[PDB]
């Protein structure tokens, strides 16, 4: 196969900056190189065909150059909507091979998370399972730490979290952490708290509820 | 009343490599073939099975426009009954070919000081192509008795090779752009016509 | 305008089979090259199969050779990928795409369809409220379903501002769980009504949930 | 359209070389293939070969391969047919014919080049009377035009005055290599007395004009 | 190679009536790409190059009158003149252009049909001036006969002559639609002076029995 190696694998860049992504081919593919953009939950979109030709409907902010074994995609003025994974793909012949992708994140001001806590609904407890949900809304950068504590007891192994992809408008992230307990374990203890650590905060912020309030 | 898109074919900015020859099916339109045979810009215009002077009076169900670049000495290979690496490994026409092979020198567009190496041909293949067959495979060709296992080496050749189009090349080694027009009449309405058809 | 509409994906047993279709419009299915490219969850793009606009030559990646067959129906203007002897590693979003050049360059892509290969059984989600306490936030917990995907809207599509529907996590039990939150003005709590619309097609379950304080 | 114009008449000795030409004029000559056709006297058409001037692709009939060379100058839109050593059996008329492609009808023809190959030299005819018999409603008399090379000769009776009943026969090649023909006029004119009957023959290749009066012996 | 055989070799039909010429090929001449038979019909008149009448078996060339039509398929083809007119008297050839080498049929001569007419025969002895050279030519003339088939035999003292005579026939007259033939017997002066009776015997359908015209050397 013709191996395609992109560089870098990820990058952060502020709005308006010039972003340069390179693609190397293990063999000479002449000008048969293509660049695609893929945004969360959508099919890839062709940006550049034949090393340097811009597809219809794609803005001239994107351009491409190179030939033989070395190629470059350039975004002249990075916009918040350009957050995406960018792939190269040789079209010299079969088998078709893609590069591993380059994840482009937009660098933003430091935004501190807004933390909310949600106690288990009554229906779920009737089902016999308790799920507590901690929400970290509209923060930057992505690195955060969520720490569940029940009666000030450090929890571990009983929680999952997922993060939304970067927002195409304000470039922030959001994170939901779910602590799953049995209904019995839930009715045993009293204090349920979510401790959040982030660069935007002077100290970790904690949001708590006492079991059975308003 | 729709004009056939022959201009897209003949006046394209860049042409295809011969191993990856381009094909466009054309129908449901009217064409003025004289724009082609009244021209002085073509170096060769070899028709087989049909008179271009009588195309403006005829309708067909499909017209296929294949196009690619080869070097000058290989332009003669684009014809029925030819033997060679182009006819065998890259672009093959059937014995009963019905159409026109129109080619012109493109040294000013496709050659370059320092050399244009972006046009490729297939040099090796285990068997000859069928008519109008394309092959864009890049597997390692085993030339000898030793298996290759997908790595270049002795008797293990990459099957594609570049033309080296420098402007100082002899005319036989200069780039020529080639358009092949095929005419076919199936058991279907014939919708691509000349003005008098 | 060129359009590629895919269908046929879903849950299939290991070793089972499935046929994906890609109905085209705006061009004739056999005039231009066509291919299938897949993406396993969170991974890169992998080309799977291809068929050209010349002599209908076909191509397959080694990872699917002998099990997949690409074909077209001209009378239906549709592309097909028949997949046999499916394995877990075949679980992916499958895309059909068109190439306008004989050198493969995919300028039009289908929306994609998810193919899940697993022994697990289809189950519909349980939807619970994430009630707001006393700018505020409220949500819906779409818990314990399989397979993917689910769709969540808010107020039947009107409420799309400040809404974060989180990616699903696979739980230890092997069932997916998900949550959809929305940020709304605090004073608007008493006046407004908030409904989360959860749709799980694989189990054919639609749940409209009222989330009240 | 398209027009083909061929070179002039040829009269050659055996062993001599020869090259005859055929020129195209009109729209779209680049599409045209030029073939050569032989017609021996009183015979049919024999296809000899064809050439595409654009790249000089040339195909010969197996009956004629090895015997001739077909060529073309594309800078003057001209195709050629040539021999290196003519034989008397090469005597024929040769047509060029064009078609806008291979496997296409021959829709345009040249006017033909007459080629006479013979060891004979230019010679004017001897005219002898075909005296009418004294026996004779209608009588018949004529002139024998014998031993002339090359063709042709022209015969008139009483200087174009008598045209009814005149039959001038096609020439005939004698084993000597010289041609001969006869012209005969059926004069029912019992007359034969100051009716005046003279034949005028012109052999332009030899500047030979001869008048002879045909009288009863 | 593809071979073409025309039938008949000659054809006589009256003015305004239909003429039919047939062409048989040793192989089919059909291109499946466009479903056409690659067969053409040409007309040739004396002193002129051939003229293309029909291509693709049944398509008339530009300006060709509607009287001519092409028909047939496979290996059997037919040129048809629906009502002959004086300007149709000529030799018609079929030709295949399916593939090189291009090949022609042997040609079919088409003449106007006429009522049978007997030839008027005349004999002409050699001139005394020609005998001064050393050669003698005797001329026999068959004037205004139809059909064209006619046999002449030279008899010198009732001995049949072979290989010392040549014939020539005119073309069909534009008015009488008849032919005319001249035959020349060439003898050395010595052999001419060794014999006495010189005879021309003519056989033709218009004659119930062969007509012999003769002279005796040295008689007024
Ligand atoms: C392909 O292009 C040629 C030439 O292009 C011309 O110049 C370009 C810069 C652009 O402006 C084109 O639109 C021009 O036509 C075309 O040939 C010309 O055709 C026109 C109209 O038939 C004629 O008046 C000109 O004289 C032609 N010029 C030539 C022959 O040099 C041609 O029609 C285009 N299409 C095809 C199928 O060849
Ligand atoms: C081609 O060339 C000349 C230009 O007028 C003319 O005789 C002929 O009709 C032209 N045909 C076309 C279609 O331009
Ligand atoms: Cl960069
Ligand atoms: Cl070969
Ligand atoms: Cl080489
Ligand atoms: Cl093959
Ligand atoms: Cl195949």
């Amino acid at each position: 196969d013709i191996q395609m190696t992109q560089s870098p694998s990820s990058l952060s860049a502020s709005v308006g900056d010039r972003v340069t992504i390179t693609c190397r081919a293990s063999q000479d593919i002449a000008d048969y190189l293509n660049w695609y953009q893929q945004k969360p939950g959508k099919a890839p979109k062709l940006l550049i065909y034949y090393a340097s030709n811009l597809q219809s409907g794609v803005p001239s902010r994107f351009s491409g150059s190179g030939s033989g074994t070395d190629f470059t995609l350039t975004i002249s003025s990075l916009q918040p909507e350009d957050f995406a994974t960018y792939y190269c793909q040789q079209g010299l012949g079969m088998p078709i091979t893609f590069g591993q992708g380059t994840k482009v994140e937009i660098k933003r001001t430091v935004a501190a998370p807004s933390v909310f806590i949600f106690p288990p609904s009554d229906e779920q407890l009737k089902s016999g399972t308790a799920s507590v949900v901690c929400l970290l809304n509209n923060f930057y950068p992505r690195e955060a730490k969520v720490q569940w504590k029940v009666d000030n007891a450090l929890q571990s192994g009983n929680s999952q979290e997922s993060v939304t992809e970067q927002d195409s408008k304000d470039s922030t992230y959001s994170l939901s952490s779910t602590l799953t307990l049995s209904k019995a374990d839930y009715e045993k203890h009293k204090v349920y708290a979510c401790e959040v650590t982030h660069q935007g905060l002077s100290s970790p912020v904690t949001k708590s509820f006492n079991r059975g309030e308003c | 009343t729709n004009l056939c898109p022959f201009g897209e074919v003949f006046n394209a900015t860049t042409f295809a490599s011969v191993y990856a020859w381009n094909r466009k099916r054309i129908s449901n339109c009217v064409a003025d073939y004289s724009v082609l045979y009244n021209s002085t810009s073509f170096s060769t215009f070899k028709c087989y099975g049909v008179s271009p002077t009588k195309l403006n009076d005829l309708c067909f169900t499909n017209v296929y426009a294949d196009s690619f670049v080869v070097r000058g000495d290989e332009v003669r290979q684009i014809a029925p009954g030819q033997t060679g690496r182009i006819a065998g490994y890259n672009y093959k026409l059937p014995d009963d070919f019905t159409g026109c092979v129109i080619a012109w020198n493109s040294n000013n567009l496709d050659s370059k000081v320092g050399g244009n190496y972006n046009y490729l041909y297939r040099l090796f293949r285990k068997s000859n192509l069928k008519p109008f067959e394309r092959d864009i495979s890049t597997e390692i060709y085993q030339a000898g008795s030793t298996p290759c296992n997908g790595v270049e080496g002795f008797n293990c050749y990459f099957p594609l090779q570049s033309y080296g189009f420098h402007p100082t090349n002899g005319v036989g080694y200069q780039p020529y752009r080639v358009v092949v027009l095929s005419f076919e009449l199936l058991n279907a309405p014939a919708t691509v016509c000349g003005p008098k058809g | 305008e060129v359009q590629l509409l895919e269908s046929g994906g879903g849950l299939v047993q290991p070793g089972g089979s499935l046929r994906l279709s890609c109905a085209a419009s705006g061009f004739r299915i056999s005039d231009e090259d066509m291919g299938w490219v897949r993406q396993a969850p969170g991974k890169g793009l992998e080309w799977v199969s291809y068929i050209d606009n010349a002599g209908a030559s076909t191509y397959y990646a080694d990872s699917v050779k002998g099990r997949f067959t690409i074909s077209r129906d001209n009378s239906k203007n549709t592309l097909y990928l028949q997949m046999n002897s499916l394995r877990a590693e075949d679980t992916a979003v499958y895309y059909c795409a068109k190439s306008h050049y004989a050198n493969p360059s995919f300028d039009y892509w289908g929306q994609g369809t998810l193919v899940t290969v697993s022994s697990a059984s289809t189950k519909g989600p349980s939807v619970f409220p994430l009630a707001p306490s006393s700018t505020a936030a409220l949500g819906c917990l779409v818990k314990d379903y399989f397979p993917e995907p689910v769709t969540v809207s808010w107020n039947s599509g009107a409420l799309t501002s400040g809404v974060h529907t989180f990616p699903a996590v696979l739980q230890s039990s092997g069932l997916y769980s998900l949550s959809s939150v929305v940020t709304v003005p605090s004073s608007s709590l008493g006046t407004q009504t908030y409904i989360c619309n959860v749709n799980h097609k694989p189990s054919n379950t639609k749940v409209d949930k009222k989330v009240e304080p």
